[PDB]
């Protein structure tokens, strides 16, 4: 069966999980207490789809998830809030000190002990599964647990399972805004784990989502709930092809197969087109061409890098709702006509297309308008290099003077490892700059004669 | 631009000589003629060829095409071309029992040795004669067969489990896991030919008890390298010698069966048709450029229609030298078979009867 | 009696098969439950070409459904005609190839190939005199292309004498969904050239252009494309089920179309098509039928035959019509279009006539062209393939499944040789100067 | 007795047989169920003449025929149609694949098996016969069964029986029109069987009959039923002399004796004069001179060859109806007067004449007008060479490039046999060009 396991690590992961599981419960008709009234109303169907929920004897539906954190505050907020009866009591909390915004504590000293419990719970959930497709890991670069413990967990998962997919929905640090001082060290030290082990990593930036909320939804003072709601919409759009039928359904394996040319360059950008307020929902048609055009605007990207500075290596569009292949094909043709969007010459086709009949849902108390059509775009492009390069600069400005290094060194981490990360980091950028080069020299060719 | 056609008529065997048999084939110049024995009054059927060889009885001291004679006409030229670095190929065509195998192998008494033994003896002579310190000669011999478009090795003692045939873009067609063995004297090659011809795929039909159900190709890989006290070291002298034994043609009139027998017959006939078309098409462009020197495009000669022509591409196309010899039975009974053999030989630079 | 076994692979194959079986069931007056409720006695005369009998006077299609994602099988089963197929013929697995031709040819498809061949054998031994098989599959996909080629290979090894046709949907230059279409198309055309007696080529833009331009439909979906393809498939095998003045089994078309074994790729077409609202203005006569049939814009493969020469054509008519008019119109279309037919066939128009037209029409016709212009379909693909191979765009996904670059190069060379083959029959006429 | 056996082979043969047996059933008063009401009305005579029908005890009349085909469609249509109760259930059908317009399949691979059943039924019918005169064979060049299986059947028939006559009513490919691509191969490959074995072979072309229907019988969109009806009329005219009395009755033996100067040139042309529509039946006299003149017109020939380009080696006229020898002789004299008709110098007489009293009948739903007089001409002439020559050209255009050859070679036929056929074909043409030369 099309089964997934969602691992939430860190405060950002836990809050993203809150928003995500709110959306899934609303999508599938599950009440906060786990019971589905619609089972006895319809009397058939698997609307409590196995992709995210496991059904027990009494009709209760337990989500397939594992929260993790090294601070009891946030997970206890989950454990006392509205959804306290939904989740299994195994929330895997370390009732001890935090990683304290230190990669070393989350990876080497404090990250131990809890790792065994986390792996045991993941093993149990995998055993309960039959046809596991992959893991979804939510975390945040720049945090303590979200960086180090996520790296350790990914290493152990890659060792244990090997072939199963592992996607990442991670929060990269922003160019200007930042809520920590030692953020670049933590962000850089995860390059090895997010490069070697993860199969496909999606980057989201809080500044980009703030800009989207300010411009599109017309919210002057957003908070993290809106950001988590948008990210949850994107995850639901990605995973919808597994759950609901459609004219063209894209499994995770197809999505990866079409998005990643080479095994080191798996960093696509996620965007959602019909992000519009209810008041502005009127005066608009929101046809297929409109949402496809909106997907390509640099203003609506979720990470602060302009694709116009780079080349579109690959694209995957996932439509939901009242959509027909004709308009999708026409929109793709119109996109290919424009010369502002550049494509590498070693990818003549350029696109992947999926269509799902189930339209998106509106969370009560949210801000997104009810719509009949939507699309989620995953674009693998070279412009992501920009988002890396800026952060690299900051790292140098700290590592030249060895600022804050003693905190990492005292916690059982060798100093030279710092430099190693940068080397890996640098190599990755070079790799991206290699795949933008528009064709080989092809110096060898011959001439012709006449007879 | 070298395709020649040869025909050789066999003499009456012991059974035919003892029985009341008659001769119906005449020779003169380049023209071979055959007359229907029951209706010879209608017209003689005649064909012209580049090479022609006569035989009707055993001794035939004077004006007779001995084995050494056919070797000099066809074999010696191809061996010289192989020595000069050009790929070469010799086909032996004819119905079962026509005597093509006699030409290809010959008698082991060493009084009348076929083309293959004389060729290999001269090769071993040339190499040992021209063997010096700098010139390094190396020879490796392989032997294979096609049965129902499937390749089988004959030299290796391993199981006869059907193999695949592929093509390197630079090195041309090849066969996966085909054994090739080095040889240094006539004894080794003779042992290899015995071990090979003992393992051929044959079946009993209504025509002959050991009629070949498979085409057989004996390949010799010959290379000559120069390694002097210097740095500009190249080889520039590599050749392949192909010796092809074809299964005789058959009709549904004689093959009174359905299924495996008819399938084998149809596959075999398709292989001969492909080979005939390949050689005729090559011969047309042999005629053309040799006198025009006009490059009328590649005019690619199809070799995929069948597998037999595909593996023989390196020895068929390019600067290769190919020839074919057809076995003809002058006895009274084999008029229809013989005439079909003449028709098959007529192509590949067909020459009109002047 | 000539009886056909039908095989379907992939989402495209399954959907075309569903629509085609609906069309045939309505043609033979079969209810969705399998019971017969027709009026004419000719419908049961040769219903056994496609159907088998079951004890309670029931008819079961002789179809075999293949896939690796259960979603399509569930869609087919829970439908208007889902109950008509026998459940044992639904063959599927899990975790499909996903547009990876290696997975559906080596890793995954090797698991289900044995089960599908067991079902095929059971279907064939129940057939008193098998005529040939029939495969419907998408060429640019995953499980479809790969497992269809594997099934073609195994069936050709098992049943060399029987005919094997293929209604294949091949990639588009413009209307392209999957990014790795060229690899699958190349590695499949490597196999189609060797192990099939016929291969009808279909393109999505041809069907869309027919829908927008002729049928004047405003919102064509995959249902309409499946409808057109099903109409063609019904037209091809019409003479094996109904009487006529000139009959044409699948073999006679194979004999009269392909001059050489490798040139067995066809361009299908159907007529009439008149927009459902303009049929009142145009009369249904053989001249109009054949004029629409030979029109360049009607072809279902997105190739202009005016860029090449017709090696052969076959026209199969349905309905009561005069033989003299058909012969005269064929002579007319051959003579006027003197430059679009090769000369080394003096008369290269095969003709067949069947008495029973479609249910709601006076007369119709279907067309199978064999032209050199089809080479374009490969050349474009080859171009894209090279553009994605010389840099190794998505190569590792294939090589992790147990392949190597040599197979890619072999497939590319095979397709190029096919293209040159077809190219040699569009200029070489008859002369000594060249 | 004057007893004939009619063998119908192929789809064209079966449909021609349908039309023919409709005609004879109407001629002799046989109902579709085999019973004759007139037997109890008249109480005498052999109106169910033995030349085509065998009478059983219960008064049923079974035709002397054998249909053959390698596809169950057309013979099943016969077996379910109106005349299902007429024929014996032995229709000799191979419930297997067709010959697929391929000579090799019809002769070598698929042609066997069914050949034994066909020969057994033919032997049974011959044993039931007493005074068998010859076989009539209907088929078509260019088809699969009609060519290959016909050749095999005639080879076996010539072996078994030998001295009995064997006629062909075969359909030759047209110059321009054609419903097959590999038609010339199949048509040429039967030159050996239609030359060595057949005693006399009549050639009919669909283009010529289409021209006749569109011009004489004022029909614009004819179908194969009209063609079969015309061929049936010709066969009835040929065979009438065996069944009905006449002033001069021309058996098959004397007809052959007069039409074939040498044993290799037995390819006459068949024509029928009063082909006219009932609307045009008025305003016309249709005397003997008119129909005799109309037979010689090149427009009314049934194969696209102009006799004016050649010489009339022989002619055999068979009249039906209100005809008297005086007008026949006058018409023959008038024909001999004209210089547009050339006769070879070594045939001073030139004509055979037969006269029969029974007039032709009109099929209900047909298109021929009822008439009091008619004539069928069988003219042996050199112009038939033209009809061969065109075909040879087409064959060459295929065989230079070996188009479609693999289909024949794969089915157990040696390739060189192709060439042999053409050689025989060429020789045949030469023979005709030899006999048109004036003596010296
Ligand atoms: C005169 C009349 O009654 O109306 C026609 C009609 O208006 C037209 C426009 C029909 C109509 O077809 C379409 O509108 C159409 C739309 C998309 C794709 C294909 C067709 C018709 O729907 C289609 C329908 O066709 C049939 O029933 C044929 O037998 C056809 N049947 C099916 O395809 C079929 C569909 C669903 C379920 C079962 C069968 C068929 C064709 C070939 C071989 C076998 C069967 C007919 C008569 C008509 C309508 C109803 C309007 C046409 O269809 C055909 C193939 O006959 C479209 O152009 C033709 C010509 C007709 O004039
Ligand atoms: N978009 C979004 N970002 C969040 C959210 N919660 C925390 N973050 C980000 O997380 C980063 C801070 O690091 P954390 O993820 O909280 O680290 P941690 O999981 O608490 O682990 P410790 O550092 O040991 O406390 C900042 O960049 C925040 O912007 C959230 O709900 N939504
Ligand atoms: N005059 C006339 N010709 C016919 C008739 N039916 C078929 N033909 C001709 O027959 C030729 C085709 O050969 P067929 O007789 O159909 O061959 P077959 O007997 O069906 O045997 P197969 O080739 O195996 O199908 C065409 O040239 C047709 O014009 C008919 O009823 N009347
Ligand atoms: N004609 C037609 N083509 C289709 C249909 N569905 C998908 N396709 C085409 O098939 C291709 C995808 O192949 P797919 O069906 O996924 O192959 P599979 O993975 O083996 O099932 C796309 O390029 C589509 O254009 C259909 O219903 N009809
Ligand atoms: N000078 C000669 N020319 C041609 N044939 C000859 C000559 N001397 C002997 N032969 C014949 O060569 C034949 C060899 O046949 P063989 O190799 O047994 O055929 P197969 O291998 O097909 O069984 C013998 O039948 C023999 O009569
Ligand atoms: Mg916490
Ligand atoms: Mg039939």
């Amino acid at each position: 069966m099309r089964e997934c396991i969602s691992i939430h690590v860190g405060q950002a992961g836990v809050q993203i999980g809150n928003a995500c599981w709110e959306l899934y419960c609303l999508e599938h008709g599950i009440q906060p207490d786990g019971q589905m009234p619609s089972d006895k109303t319809i009397g058939g169907g698997d609307d409590s789809f196995n992709t995210f929920f496991s059904e027990t004897g009494a009709g209760k539906h337990v989500p397939r998830a594992v929260f993790v954190d090294l601070e009891p505050t946030v997970i206890d907020e989950v454990r006392t809030g509205t959804y306290r009866q939904l989740f299994h009591p195994e929330q895997l909390i370390t009732g001890k000190e935090d990683a304290a915004n230190n990669y070393a504590r989350g990876h080497y000293t404090i990250g131990k002990e809890i790792i065994d419990l986390v792996l045991d719970r993941i093993r149990k959930l995998a055993d309960q599964c039959t046809g596991l497709q992959g893991f979804l890991v939510f975390h945040s670069f720049g945090g303590g647990t979200g960086s180090g413990f996520t790296s350790l967990l990914m290493e152990r998962l890659s060792v244990d399972y090997g072939k199963k997919s592992k996607l990442e929905f991670s929060i990269y640090p922003a160019p200007q805004v930042s809520t920590a001082v030692v953020e670049p060290y933590n962000s850089i030290l995860t390059t090895h784990t997010t490069l070697e082990h993860s199969d496909c990593a999606f980057m989201v930036d809080n500044e980009a989502i703030y800009d989207i909320c300010r411009r599109n939804l017309d919210i002057e003072r957003p908070t993290y709930t809106n950001l988590n709601r948008l990210i949850s919409q994107i995850v639901s759009s990605i995973t919808a092809s597994l759950r609901f039928d459609g004219a063209l359904n894209v499994d995770l394996t197809e999505f990866q197969t079409n998005l990643v040319p080479y095994p080191r360059i798996h960093f696509p950008l996620a965007t959602y087109a019909p992000v519009i307020s209810a008041e502005k929902a009127y005066h608009e048609q929101l046809s297929v061409a409109e949402i496809t055009n909106a997907c390509f605007e640099p203003a609506n990207q979720m990470v602060k890098c302009d694709p116009r500075h780079g080349k579109y290596m690959a694209c995957c569009l996932l439509y939901r709702g009242d959509v027909v292949p004709k308009d999708v094909n026409a929109a793709i043709a119109t996109i290919k006509t424009k010369r502002s969007i550049q494509f590498v010459d070693w990818c003549p086709t350029g696109f992947k297309v999926g269509i799902n009949y189930q339209p998106p849902t509106v969370v009560p108390g949210g801000d997104l308008a009810k719509v009949q059509r939507a699309v989620c775009m995953l674009s693998n492009t070279t412009a992501i290099a920009e988002a890396w390069a800026r952060l690299d600069h900051k790292f140098d400005l700290m590592y030249a003077k060895r600022a804050f290094v003693h905190w990492y060194v005292g916690e059982g981490m060798e100093e030279g490892e710092f430099s190693e990360a940068r080397e890996d980091m640098a190599a990755l950028e070079k790799d991206y700059e290699e795949v933008g080069v528009d064709s080989v020299e092809g110096e060898g060719e011959e001439e012709g004669e006449e007879y | 631009a070298s395709v020649k056609v040869a025909v050789r008529v066999r003499p009456f065997n012991s059974r035919e000589m003892s029985r009341d048999s008659k001769c119906i084939i005449q020779m003169s110049g380049s023209t071979t003629t055959i007359v229907n024995p029951k209706q010879p009054k209608e017209t003689p059927k005649s064909f012209s060829f580049d090479y022609s060889y006569w035989s009707h009885t055993s001794p035939e001291d004077i004006n007779y095409a001995s084995q050494k004679q056919v070797y000099r006409d066809i074999g010696e030229e191809m061996l010289q071309h192989a020595f000069e670095g050009y790929n070469v190929c010799i086909f032996a065509y004819g119905q079962t029992g026509a005597g093509k195998s006699y030409t290809m192998m010959g008698k082991q008494e060493k009084d009348q040795q076929g083309i293959i033994p004389q060729l290999c003896e001269d090769l071993f002579s040339r190499i040992n004669d021209t063997t010096n310190d700098n010139m390094s000669y190396s020879v490796e011999v392989s032997y294979m067969e096609i049965y129902c478009e499937r390749v089988r090795d004959l030299l290796n003692p391993k199981n006869k489990g059907n193999l695949r045939v592929r093509e390197h873009p630079l090195l041309g067609p090849y066969v996966e896991d085909l054994s090739k063995l080095a040889v240094t004297s006539y004894n080794d090659i003779q042992d290899l030919m015995d071990s090979g011809n003992k393992a051929r795929t044959v079946a009993a039909t209504n025509m002959n008890e050991t009629s070949s159900r498979s085409h057989a190709v004996f390949n010799i890989i010959f290379t000559q390298k120069r390694h002097d006290a210097e740095t500009n070291i190249t080889t520039e002298k590599v050749s392949k010698i192909s010796l092809v034994d074809l299964a005789g043609s058959e009709r549904a009139d004689s093959t009174g069966a359905k299924g495996t027998r008819l399938k084998e017959g149809a596959n075999i006939n398709k292989s001969l048709t492909t080979l005939g078309k390949v050689i005729s098409a090559l011969a047309e462009m042999d005629s053309g450029p040799n006198k025009n020197k006009k490059k009328k495009k590649t005019d690619f000669i199809l070799y995929r229609d069948s597998v037999l022509t595909w593996l023989l591409r390196e020895n068929l196309g390019g600067n290769s030298r190919t020839a074919m010899v057809a076995a003809l039975s002058p006895a009274d009974i084999n008029y229809d078979e013989t005439l079909s053999t003449l028709r098959y030989a007529d192509r590949a630079k067909q020459i009109r009867c002047n | 009696m000539r009886e056909i076994v039908h095989i379907q692979a992939g989402q495209c194959g399954n959907q075309i098969g569903a629509k085609f079986w609906e069309v045939i069931s309505d043609e033979h007056g079969i209810d969705p439950t399998g019971s017969y409720h027709g009026d004419s006695d000719l419908q049961l005369e040769r219903i056994n070409v496609y159907y088998n009998e079951a004890t309670g006077n029931k008819y079961v299609p002789r179809a075999i459904l293949v896939d690796l994602e259960p979603g399509t099988m569930d869609s087919v089963r829970s439908g208007p005609f889902g109950q008509i197929f026998r459940p044992d013929n639904f063959v599927f697995g899990q975790s499909g190839a996903g547009n990876n031709w290696a997975k559906g040819h080596y890793t995954e498809g090797a698991e289900l190939v044995d089960s599908v061949l067991d079902v095929v054998r059971k279907e064939s031994e129940s057939c008193d005199c098998l005529q040939g098989f029939q495969l419907t599959h998408s060429l640019g996909g995953g499980t479809g292309s790969g497992m269809g080629t594997l099934l073609i290979s195994k069936i050709r090894e098992e049943y060399p004498d029987r005919i094997m046709n293929t209604f294949s949907v091949m990639p588009s230059p413009k209307v392209s969904d999957t990014v790795v279409e060229p690899y699958n198309a190349t590695l499949s055309v490597h196999q189609l050239v060797e192990n099939t007696d016929e291969t009808y080529c279909i393109d999505n833009e041809a069907l869309y252009d027919i829908c927008f331009r002729t049928l004047k439909l405003t919102t064509p979906t995959y249902g309409d494309l499946n409808h057109l393809v099903s109409a063609t498939m019904s037209g091809v095998t019409t003479c094996l089920r109904f009487p006529g003045q000139l009959n044409a089994d699948l073999r006679k078309l194979a004999v009269n179309m392909v001059p050489f074994p490798r040139l067995h790729f066809f361009m299908p077409g159907f007529a009439p098509l008149t927009s459902r609202g303009s049929q009142q203005y145009r009369a249904l006569t053989v001249p109009e039928l054949t004029q629409q049939m030979f029109d360049s814009k009607n072809m279902m493969a997105a190739c202009d035959p005016r860029h090449g020469r017709y090696l052969t054509v076959a026209a199969i008519f349905r309905g009561r019509m005069s033989m003299k008019e058909v012969d005269e119109q064929m002579l007319n279309v051959q003579n006027k279009n003197s430059s679009y037919f090769v000369e080394w066939i003096p008369n290269n128009v095969k003709t067949a006539v069947c008495d029973i037209p479609p249910r709601g029409l006076k007369m119709s016709a279907t067309f199978i062209g064999n032209s050199t212009a089809i080479q374009e379909l490969f050349k474009r693909i080859s171009e894209q393939f090279t553009a994605m191979f010389r840099r190794k765009a998505f190569l590792h996904w294939y090589t992790g499944e147990g392949m190597d670059e040599m197979e890619f190069t072999e497939a590319e060379s095979n397709m190029n040789d096919l293209v040159s083959e077809y190219q040699q029959y569009q200029d070489a006429t008859a002369d000594e100067q060249g």
